[PDB]
């Protein structure tokens, strides 16, 4: 019987607390399908094998043929706007500076190198290397190369490294990189002195966090499925809709020359109009597969274009959209037939256990923290922010009044020391 | 234009048809088996076998001409099955088998595959799947005899049915009910053959009839029966129609470094199709392909702005068939230009056309946006001092006009 | 006594050259870890043939010679014959009977004519037509065959024309020998880049086989995967109706004097019978026999609640209005098939009878 | 060029009612493609024969129709649930997620009807005439490190 | 389960398996939905007694 997951029990009452004094910036992986294999078929070539007794018989089926080049047109067109709408939002190619003072985080895993002979970062180098018919079937080319995929990558990352999320709201204002994280930390009410007072450390948990991806995907098969499923797919649908061609459907023989060969009009048409129908029903078959299977991918890059606009353009309140834990920015990379996002997260640690109270009661006065909470270490008492323990004096500033005692339920006995 | 149903056109690339390159001559290779097949030594026959005991002729090493047979007035009754009569001059064959007996004109239905009655019951069962020809006629001038011609006998009893060309000389008593037989006649104890006693006298119906039954090994192994059929000269690496051995296709024929075992005559693709062929003179493994095609995408500017054109043949290369080569295709009547503009019509990995002054369409690599350096440092950071409002509009649809569909009525009317 | 078949049993199934592909066929084939019966020389007992026959010898020498194939083997019915030298062979198809116990001392109508290594000289039958194929082996255990997989050199693989159900083998006088019944299987076939086959699963072995031929594939995955369902076949057949010994009275009934106008259409109703329908649709007399609803040729396997023989004269013209779903005066106001009915038309020109002398 | 989706999604629509309509024309096999023929010119059991190429025809000719607009009305649907999200979000509201209701920092919006589907205008601020500035973390005053609220 | 209905069904060739292939796509995504749903919380908690 399959576990659910391990058994905890938070440890609640009406009067305590737990707070973080610590945290672990996190990175994750994010996998999503953005196009398939732009096939097309030329539905005659398919059917008939260059027969013009057949022809002449396909013509009695009337439009199936045209609406059939129309459908997988239709199919192979979108794969054109999609990879477009998720990669090509950034308006201009920004580039970064020369050299990589961004306050001791190390980018050069995920920007490009020049020394590579197609120019994708390392990890996109990497993305690549997970990865892995004449009867009228061709496979069209994407309207963009995978070289240009990796220049659309990396505008999008540079334009955040240099500017932040202010080239998504319409103009480059550069930044310096550090100040820059703690508008992402104030932006998720860890006040931003966190950030500098712990710049050396938080710059050795983001700079190990990328080694960890790098080494994940230099071991794990099973990493990039959802691509592989995509790419393996569409070959077990051609590999299907070509051994069809050696089906019988009942007729004399499943090769159309081999009929045209032995039998008069008469009866050579009995036989190829029943392959005709066979072969018909078999691409008819393919292509609503195809129908159904490009919505759905469809859906995953509608997804995607999202997450590019509110992750990687911005940060986000959205509860576990941008990864787990509190987003703080997000990296895109390309990879075969999709895009890999890195989220980097905040993700808080080192719990304590303390006493706590809803206001405290001074001089008749109920008085509120401003900001954070009350917290008690047994024998004093200090207000911290929500997220990361910091226990300053409670004082006529960090707090507020409204009206007396008496009315809120658990109120505590304690003064408020005014500066 | 045709393929859009109108003149006015907008701006696009736009599929017309499927190009193939076209096949340059036909090319007929077959044996040079040069002796023909004894058909007068089976329908002109002295004598004929019972048809509890047919005699079967192997037929093989030769040419033949079958016309020679369908043209003739000669036979009542010729049947054919797996093969048209007329077409049988243009095939070939491993071998044929000539099956032959006489019997009376009322059984002659009962010589067709898979049948019943007494003589395909317990003297000669055809197969299901029957390759061949049945060929009958009267021959009451010869087979009939006065006062009764009795060399002819046939199986009227047997305890289980033939299976397919299974054939049975054996001359056991029948026992027709729970009385033993023991090697004697008696009273349900019966000698297993007939005799028909054909008088020349006796009915259209009840005369003999000799009946010759072409079996053909129409398998896809080594040929040794062929039709009159001439030879021509062979040819390498060009697109021709063809056939050989009576296969018929049309393709570039090539040389090959593929390995037939000896007993293979055809290789196979996984569509079935045939990949190649053992030339039946020279022994040599040809290799064939279908001759190269793509889609005919044609580029056109509106057709209200300009009526001037250039086609892309989709993948592939020109060596296959203003000129220009992609990977996108061969592409016919666009002019190649340096300078990357933003993409008007896509073409494919990197490359768009459109249509510009000396007026020509235009093939480019496809601008991806204005190139912009940052101007990052650790210490720099630039703020607005003015704003503007911008009014974005949206588009989205959330109905299409409700239809319904009587089946009924549009089926049946 | 028995020992284990391995995965001996494989032979190139048709005349055609594939190559780097993986086919599903169904034939007779030897079941891999089947038991082949096997022998030695101190002995050749006739044996059953069933469906077909694998056959293999190991041997020293040219030991074993040759085969006789029939039923009876004593000129009371057809027999087969092969003696060979190696893959040079003489072939009758006789009532022939050499001595009955046969060896070689060192009427027909059909002939024709061409340890460091034991030799896997190896042959199998499908219906009379011997398919022949062979390669070296070292061996350790004269018991046994070896357990690499092979389906080896070819060398003869030709059709003849007879009937059989008994073989026996002929062997040299002044070795050991397998022998193994073919079964009706599906095998999976690998080819490699030169068209010879390398491997083969026997889809019926286990269920891992199943699964591979189901996804037709050699290797599989982690997962579950759909393949089959239990259902079983008909066990024992079982008949049950009111039981009857009455031959029916058609051989009356079509031989009477009298008939009748088709105004008054006669319902002969006919019930409680054994019949036979052949005796009716091979009679010449009959220019025209139709079926509907039924095959002729199917009639003598069925059983019916009731029959009628709704039996009347008509003119030659009029022939053609007897059938299901016709119009025409004598089916819409003398007698009107359904448009669905069942059983069979039966006629012939009467005008030796109904057509009496002076007119009728 | 303005309303270009609106358009599509009407003219997807009546190009495959005309070539459903157009496949009645087609034979199948049949010895014609009008009904009345087959009809008229056969017995009634050669003529249903004929007939059930016909019917076997016009069947997966409309089956083909039925499950286009199937998916074709999934993507409809896709669009109305979008359309619904950005009117109580957009509309009746403000965003902080970028882009979704257009791009810069959005401030308002207001719905427009249209035929078949719903048109926004997206009110945003866009920041723009940008100063250069040396900057600093935090300031040091009597050693103490005071930083900006 | 009529053989001879079986042999004429292989003349279709994989109709009647990738309809296997598609229903069994559409089953094992149930639970993936199901599990996608319901498996966001990582522990089992339980409340306390009061
Ligand atoms: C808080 O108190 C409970 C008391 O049972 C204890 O189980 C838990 O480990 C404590 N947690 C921390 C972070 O100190
Ligand atoms: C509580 O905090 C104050 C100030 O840090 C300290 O004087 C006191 O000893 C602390 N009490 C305990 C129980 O740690
Ligand atoms: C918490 O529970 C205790 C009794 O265990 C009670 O004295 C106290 O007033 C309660 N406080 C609140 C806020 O419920
Ligand atoms: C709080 O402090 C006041 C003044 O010292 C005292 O009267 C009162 O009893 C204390 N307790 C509460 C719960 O108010
Ligand atoms: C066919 O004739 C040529 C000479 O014209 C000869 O080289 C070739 O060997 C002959 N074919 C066979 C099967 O011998
Ligand atoms: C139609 O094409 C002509 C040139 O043939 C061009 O001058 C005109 O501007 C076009 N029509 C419109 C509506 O622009
Ligand atoms: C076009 O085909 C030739 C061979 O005919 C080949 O050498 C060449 O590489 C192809 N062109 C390109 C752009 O690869
Ligand atoms: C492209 O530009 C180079 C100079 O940068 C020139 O030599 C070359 O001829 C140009 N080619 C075309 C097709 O215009
Ligand atoms: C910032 O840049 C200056 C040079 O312009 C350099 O002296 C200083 O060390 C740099 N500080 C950091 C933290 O990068
Ligand atoms: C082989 O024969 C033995 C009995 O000698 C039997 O137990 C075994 O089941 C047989 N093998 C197979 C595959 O059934
Ligand atoms: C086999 O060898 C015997 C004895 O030398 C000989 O009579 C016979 O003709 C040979 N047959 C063949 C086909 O080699
Ligand atoms: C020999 O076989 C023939 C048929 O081939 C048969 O008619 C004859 O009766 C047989 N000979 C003897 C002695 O029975
Ligand atoms: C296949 O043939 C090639 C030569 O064309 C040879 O190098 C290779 O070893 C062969 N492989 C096998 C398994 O027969
Ligand atoms: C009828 O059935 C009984 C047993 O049910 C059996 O004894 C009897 O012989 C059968 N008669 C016939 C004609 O089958
Ligand atoms: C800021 O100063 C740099 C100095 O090189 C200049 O390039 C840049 O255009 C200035 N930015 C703005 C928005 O004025």
């Amino acid at each position: 019987t399959m576990s659910l997951g391990a058994e905890n029990s938070v440890a609640y009452s009406n009067n305590s607390i737990a707070i973080p004094t610590n945290f672990t910036i996190s990175v994750t992986t994010e996998i999503l399908p953005v196009s398939m294999t732009k096939t097309s078929v030329d539905c005659t070539m398919y059917i008939c094998g260059d027969s013009t007794e057949c022809s002449n018989l396909l013509l009695q089926y009337g439009s199936f043929c045209t609406q059939l080049n129309r459908a997988l047109t239709g199919i192979a067109v979108e794969q054109d706007k999609n990879t477009q709408e998720v990669f090509a939002q950034v308006k201009q190619i920004y580039k970064t500076p020369p050299i990589k003072d961004f306050g001791g985080f190390n980018f050069s895993q995920i920007l490009p190198d020049p020394s590579k002979p197609s120019k994708r970062s390392f990890i996109e180098d990497l993305l690549f290397n997970k990865v892995t018919k004449f009867n009228g079937l061709t496979v069209l080319p994407p309207l963009l190369t995978d070289e240009m995929i990796a220049q659309y990558t990396s505008a999008l990352l540079a334009g955040t490294i240099t500017s932040g999320w202010t080239f998504g709201a319409g103009a480059a204002l550069q930044i310096p990189f550090a100040m820059q994280m703690a508008y992402r930390f104030n932006g998720i009410g860890v006040t931003q002195n966190v950030l500098y007072e712990n710049q050396k450390l938080i710059a050795n948990q983001f700079n190990s966090a990328i080694g960890k991806i790098q080494d994940s995907l230099s071991s794990t098969a099973s990493a990039l499925g959802k691509l592989q499923d995509v790419v393996n797919q569409n070959a077990q649908a051609l590999n299907t809709l070509v051994k069809q061609l050696s089906s019988n459907f009942g007729a004399i023989s499943s090769v159309l020359n081999d009929i045209l060969s032995r039998l008069d009009k008469v009866e050579a048409e009995v036989q190829i109009d029943r392959l005709i129908t066979g072969r018909l029903q078999s691409l008819q078959t393919y292509v609503t597969q195809q129908l159904i299977r490009a919505a759905e991918i469809r859906a995953s890059a509608n997804l995607a274009a999202t997450k590019m606009s509110e992750c990687v353009l911005g940060q986000s309140k959205r509860v576990d959209f941008c990864g787990k834990g509190y987003h703080l920015m997000s990296f895109p990379q390309s990879a075969p037939h999709g895009v890999v996002f890195l989220h980097v997260t905040y993700v808080p640690a080192q719990e304590k256990n303390f006493t706590t109270a809803p206001a405290i009661c001074h001089d008749g006065k109920a008085h509120f923290p401003r900001e954070g909470v009350f917290v008690s270490n047994g024998t004093h008492w200090f207000v911290t922010q929500r997220n990361f323990y910091e226990p300053q004096i409670i004082t006529t500033d960090n707090t507020f009044v409204s009206g007396n005692c008496d009315v809120v339920i658990g109120i505590v006995n304690n003064t408020v020391y005014d500066p | 234009k045709c393929t859009l149903k109108s003149f006015t056109v907008e701006k696009g690339i736009y599929q017309t048809s499927n190009f193939r390159v076209q096949p340059t001559e036909s090319i007929v290779r077959f044996p040079n088996i040069t002796n023909l097949c004894p058909f007068g030594e089976v329908f002109n026959a002295t004598r004929f076998a019972s048809v509890y005991a047919w005699n079967r002729k192997r037929i093989s090493n030769c040419v033949a001409d079958y016309s020679v047979l369908y043209n003739s007035a000669s036979f009542s009754t010729f049947k054919c099955y797996g093969v048209s009569p007329t077409k049988l001059n243009d095939l070939c064959f491993t071998n044929v088998y000539a099956d032959s007996f006489v019997i009376r004109g009322d059984e002659v239905r009962q010589i067709a595959p898979g049948q019943t009655g007494k003589i395909a019951d317990y003297n000669y069962k055809l197969p299901d799947d029957f390759t061949g020809c049945v060929i009958a006629w009267n021959s009451n001038n010869l087979d009939s005899k006065v006062g009764g011609n009795y060399n002819y006998l046939f199986r009227l009893f047997r305890k289980s049915n033939l299976k397919p060309f299974e054939r049975d000389i054996s001359t056991e008593i029948y026992q027709a009910g729970s009385t033993p037989c023991n090697g004697v006649e008696g009273f349900n104890c019966y000698f297993p053959l007939q005799s028909y006693g054909f008088q020349p006298t006796n009915g259209v119906g009840y005369q003999p009839y000799r009946v010759v039954v072409l079996s053909f090994e129409l398998l896809h192994a080594p040929a040794t029966v062929c039709g009159p059929k001439k030879s021509t000269n062979l040819v390498k690496n060009k697109c021709v129609n063809f056939n050989f051995n009576g296969l018929t296709g049309t393709g570039v024929l090539t040389e090959s470094n593929k390995k037939f075992l000896p007993f293979q005559q055809f290789g196979r693709d996984i569509a079935d199709t045939t990949d190649a062929v053992r030339d039946p003179q020279t022994l040599e493994i040809l290799d064939i392909t279908p001759c190269s095609f793509g889609g005919v995408s044609v580029i056109t500017p509106g057709t209200n702005t300009s009526n001037q054109v250039a086609v892309l043949y989709q993948g592939v290369n020109c060596t296959e068939v203003n000129v220009f080569q992609t990977r996108a295709g061969c592409l016919i009547g666009a002019e190649h230009v340096n300078n990357s503009y933003e993409c008007d019509i896509p073409i494919g990995a990197g490359i768009c056309a459109s249509y510009q002054t000396s007026q020509s369409v235009i093939a480019y690599t496809m601008s991806l946006g204005a190139e912009n350096s940052v101007a990052y440092s650790n210490n720099s950071i630039a703020i607005p001092t003015n704003f503007t409002i911008s009014v974005t509009t949206e588009i989205l649809p959330v109905s299409m006009t409700k239809t319904s569909v009587d089946c009924t009525m549009y089926i049946c009317g | 006594a028995y020992t284990n078949s391995f995965t001996r049993g494989v032979y190139y199934p048709d005349k055609v050259f594939r190559s780097s592909v993986l086919h599903s066929t169904q034939d007779l084939f030897l079941p891999f870890f089947s038991n082949v019966t096997w022998f030695h020389a101190i002995d050749n007992p006739v044996l059953p043939f069933n469906d077909g026959v694998y056959f293999a010898s190991t041997e020293k020498s040219n030991i074993i010679r040759g085969w006789i194939f029939g039923t009876t083997l004593d000129s009371k019915t057809q027999s087969l014959l092969i003696v060979n030298n190696a893959t040079n062979v003489v072939i009758k198809v006789c009532e022939f009977q050499f001595c009955n116990d046969p060896f070689l001392g060192v009427n027909c109508t059909f002939e024709y004519v061409s340890f460091k290594n034991l030799r896997e000289f190896v042959f199998k039958n499908i219906d009379g037509y011997f398919k022949i194929y062979s390669k070296h082996t070292p061996i350790n255990l004269v018991r046994d065959l070896p357990q690499g997989f092979s389906a080896l050199e070819p060398l003869v693989d030709l059709p003849i024309g007879i009937n059989i159900t008994r073989f026996q083998t002929l062997l040299a006088l002044h070795a050991a020998y397998y022998v193994g019944y073919l079964q009706p299987r599906t095998f999976l076939l690998k080819y490699n880049e030169n068209g010879t086959i390398t491997d083969a699963v026997d889809c019926a072995l286990d269920p891992l086989s199943e699964t591979k031929c189901t996804l037709k594939s050699f290797t599989v995955e982690k997962g579950i995967y759909q393949t089959s369902n239990f259902r079983v076949q008909p066990t024992e057949s079982i008949v049950r109706f009111p039981n009857i010994t009455n031959l029916c009275p058609f051989g009356e009934v079509f031989n009477a004097t009298r008939f009748a106008s088709v105004y008054a259409w006669n319902r002969k109703r006919i019930s409680n019978c054994v019949a036979d329908y052949s005796v009716l649709y091979n009679s010449a007399s009959f220019s025209t026999f139709k079926c509907y609803g039924v095959s002729p040729t199917k009639l003598n396997d069925l059983c019916f609640t009731n029959v009628y023989a709704d039996s009347f004269v008509i003119r030659g013209d009029e022939v053609r209005q007897i059938a299901p779903g016709q119009t025409g005066k004598i089916a819409d106001y003398n007698y009107k098939l359904p448009d669905d009915f069942t059983g069979c038309v039966i006629a012939w020109n009467s005008n030796n009878l109904d057509s009496k002398v002076g007119g009728n």
